[PDB]
RNA sequence: GCGAUGAUCUUGACCCAUGGGUGGGUACAAAUGGCAGUCUGACAAGU
RNA sequence: UUGAGAGAUACAAUUUGGGAAGAAAUUCCCAGAGUGUGUUUCUUUUGCGUUUAACCUGAACAGUCUCAUCGUGGGCAUAUUC
């Protein structure tokens, strides 16, 4: 899908699958595109993962938009499985998010793979 | 009571005073909501027959959505943008900020909003359809032997771009269309070109190649804290 | 010498370097097929009409050695059997830039002004030509049209027991009998005064248990008689009458294809007028289809749900989505769960009609959704 | 060549050295006019 | 860190360009540059990372049962705490 970009290669798509899988376990995690959505409007979100083979891609494609007025970065992955089943869900995951925390105790990783987006996005 | 609405150090930019501190332009197609913006229904009283004295229409613009604004808000004695004068705007990107470049240029003025994306062009196609001094383009912004044709020539240029080959990307244009002693306005914003580095080696080899395409630079400044590690630099191309 | 580009005609400089700042030749085009294949031929490098004509008329004395801006113009130049020699350095010149200085000057009767508004004809049409659709991406009619309709219908029983009140003098006893406004005013425009009972133009009109009770009630009725006039204006207004039933049907057709024309598969989905006022009530399409579908769920009753949201009592479980068949098909428990789904996949097709490729598709997707939430109210009837 | 068949007199409100300004009703259009921040968000059904 | 080079700031003194007044001396209003003393930033010199320096991970060690939540009853202080 050529609408897939920014989209990433290995390394860094396991370092987010790992990254998603931690805030996964500290209850610090948003499921569903629809509850990315409302993050995004109420403003507390850190950034945006979104499966780049949703089939059919015309459900996710707002969300992008949204956050380059919010000024939010977000990263395209190239599957959906492996986001779902590290989000501890049995079942496919499209889009997911994650919250902001001034205490979290995984925020130089957040802090860390956000840079890595900024430098995708420029 | 009402506030009085000045004219600032250029004309067509105005200034509002004073329990409101906005920066206004002259409407000439109302009824509008580019954001949903108000607008401001201003007057000389006077006593004449007939109809009574113009309310001539002034609409706000912030430096927290345009350059242009904080340029003007940031410190500036002179500008090529003036009512009457040709502009050429590279890169819009949305439409919004093209009908205060409409607003300020006067009725006499025609504004080339540049395009090459083809989801914001259709709020460009919808405020041409509003206001009658829109030239919009779809067209590559790198190849100017593309749209020839189409545009006549502008008396001055504007580069919101901030492409890590704008200094190609404005020169096919300024060998082009621009004519002797023209206007050269370009914002250029520093992490958009590169993010590792200070930004004054940014802005310096920027100002070199500048020198290189024969623009010189009258004044170069960082704006004020309505935007962050951004520059707009003023130019004239063959002085 | 040299080639002019511009969309009011080809001009060739050699001002009849040895340059005088005029015109050798110039060859007009000038319509709106003329400058929009003008405008894709300098687009396309391609050899024009005009461009050929120029390169035919004049030659041997301007033509053997001419600049062309376009290096894609020095290849079909080069390959004219007028064996003309090619080259396209300088094209960055100050007598090429100094073309347009004067080119109100070497066009007899033009000027600065009908060059601007021909281009922004031309931007508009190659405006609407490149984006595929139309210059305003029209959805506002909508908005217009169930604006209207309430309006119409009000209009409608307005003007009914307007003429309720007004026919009561004649014959008060057929209200209570006949209720319907179109039926009203199809019986008076047939029938005349009731003295002209006939049983046909009863027939065309009612079921006949109450045609009965109409002819009996044509007997008993003992209002007030008066002239002619008056039943003039009577069947012409029960003619105004039954003229607006047919013309809000009317409107309705209109809303009909407009609305398969836009959104197909909402349209599959809930039909017309459930995603119309709920495009109309949001404002638009786009701005409705970027929306959470929680939103969706209960658009509609705002302030019944923000004051739940103050005094924390119960939310209101249903916006505008309480009218569809679908809804109005399960019991007081099954409801809002159907409703709950019905927006999760009303949703998907908002942002199937709505990013720019179902437009063109004309639906075909919105038919597995209504699979999908068929199967589920059979499994939330057990 | 006047009127109880109404004659008379008063309820548009004010101020100033024809002129000037407020005051209130109707219709029209718009609101940095009213939404802490336009619902919750992982199991239920059967055996 | 101590060396070696540069930069920022304040107080006192020194000095000058523009706007108003005066023949001058002098005064009113903006702007700049010098001399010392304090505060202080960055490259560079050197020691150090033995990498048991820190962090993350499948961890017998949450067992004398643990944890959350709503109640209830006492002690001390005068979004509570025990």
């Amino acid at each position: 899908n050529p609408k897939a970009f920014p989209l990433a290669d290995a390394a860094l798509t396991q370092q987010i699958l790992d990254v998603v899988q931690q805030a996964a376990n500290l209850r610090q995690l948003k499921k569903g595109a629809n509850e990315a959505t409302k993050t995004l409007n109420r403003g507390i979100s850190e950034f945006i993962i979104m499966a780049a083979d949703c089939e059919p891609i015309e459900i996710l494609l707002h969300l992008p938009l949204l956050c380059e007025d919010k000024n939010v970065p977000y990263v395209f992955v190239p599957s959906r499985v492996a986001l779902g089943r590290a989000c501890g869900v049995s079942r496919p995951v499209i889009a997911a998010s994650i919250t902001t925390n001034d205490a979290s105790a995984i925020k130089t990783q957040i802090y860390a793979v956000k840079d890595k987006i900024e430098t995708l996005l420029i | 009571a009402k506030v009085v609405i000045e004219p600032h150090r250029h004309a067509g930019v105005y200034i509002a005073r004073g329990k409101e501190d906005l920066l206004v332009t002259k409407n000439m197609a109302p009824g509008e909501s580019v954001y949903g913006e108000k607008r401001i229904s201003v007057e000389e009283p006077s006593k004449e027959d007939g109809v009574p004295p113009t309310k001539v229409e002034y609409r706000v613009w912030n430096p927290f959505r345009s350059k242009l604004a904080a340029g003007i808000m940031g410190g500036l004695d002179e500008l090529f943008i003036a009512p009457g004068k040709k502009v050429l705007y590279l890169g819009a990107a949305s439409g919004t900020s093209v009908s205060h470049v409409s607003d300020v240029v006067g009725p006499e003025g025609v504004v080339y909003a540049v395009e090459f994306s083809h989801r914001p062009g259709r709020e460009l196609i919808s405020m041409a359809k509003k206001r009658p001094n829109i030239i919009p383009i779809i067209e590559d912004a790198r190849h100017p032997q593309k749209y020839r044709m189409l545009i006549g020539m502008v008396d001055c240029v504007f580069a919101d771009v901030a492409q890590p080959d704008q200094a190609r990307i404005i020169a096919l244009n300024s060998h082009m269309f621009l004519k002797d002693q023209g206007g050269v306005v370009i914002s250029i914003k520093a992490n958009c070109i590169d993010s590792t580095v200070d930004a004054e080696t940014v802005f310096a080899r920027e100002v070199q190649k500048l020198r290189e395409e024969r623009i010189k630079p009258l004044e170069q400044l960082t704006l004020e804290p309505y935007e962050r590690d951004h520059c707009i630099v003023v130019g004239r191309y063959m002085r | 010498y040299v080639l002019t580009e511009t969309s009011a005609g080809y001009a060739l400089l050699k001002a009849s370097v040895l340059k005088e700042f005029k015109i050798a030749a110039f060859s007009k085009f000038n319509s709106a097929a003329n400058a929009l294949e003008e405008a894709n031929s300098i687009i396309e490098g391609k050899v024009s009409s005009q461009l050929e004509k120029l390169l035919e008329e004049i030659k041997k004395d301007k033509k053997s050695t001419l600049i062309v801006s376009e290096t894609k113009l020095a290849n079909a130049i080069n390959k004219l059997g007028l064996n003309f020699n090619v080259v396209s350095d300088a094209v960055t010149l100050d007598i090429y830039r100094a073309i347009k200085e004067y080119l109100p000057e070497l066009l007899p009767g033009m000027s600065d002004n009908d060059l601007s508004k021909m281009s922004l004809g031309l931007a508009h049409s190659i405006g609407r030509h490149k984006l595929k659709f139309s210059a305003d991406k029209v959805d506002v009619m909508i908005i217009q049209a169930i604006a209207l309709l309430d309006d119409l219908d009000k209009e409608l029983n307005t003007y009914a027991m307007r003429c309720k009140e007004w026919y009561g003098w004649h014959f008060p006893e057929l209200a209570k009998i006949v209720t319907d406004s179109v039926a009203y005013a199809r019986i008076i425009l047939t029938m005349g005064i009731r003295s002209k009972a006939s049983e046909t133009d009863l027939s065309e009109i009612l079921p006949e248990e109450i045609e009965e009770r109409v002819k009996t009630a044509a007997e008993v009725s003992m209002g007030t008689e008066i002239t002619q006039t008056d039943l003039d204006n009577i069947n012409a207004l029960a003619e105004q009458i039954v003229e607006f039933a047919a013309y809000r049907e009317q409107l309705s057709n209109y809303l009909s294809a407009r609305m398969k024309a836009i959104a197909p598969n909402l349209t599959q989905l809930v039909g017309e007028l459930v995603g119309a006022r709920l495009i109309a009530h949001s404002g638009s399409l786009i701005s409705l289809a970027k929306s959470p579908a929680s939103t969706i769920q209960i658009l509609g009753a705002e302030k019944a749900l923000f004051r739940a949201l103050k005094t924390k009592h119960d939310t209101p479980k249903y916006g505008l989505l309480y009218h569809a068949s679908l809804v109005g098909q399960a019991t007081g428990k099954n409801k809002g769960k159907i409703a709950r789904v019905l927006a999760a996949k009303a949703a998907v097709s908002l942002r199937y009609d709505a990013l720019a490729e179902d437009r063109d598709d004309s639906g075909d997707i919105g038919l597995e959704s209504r699979a999908k939430v068929e199967n589920r109210l059979s499994q939330l009837e057990g």
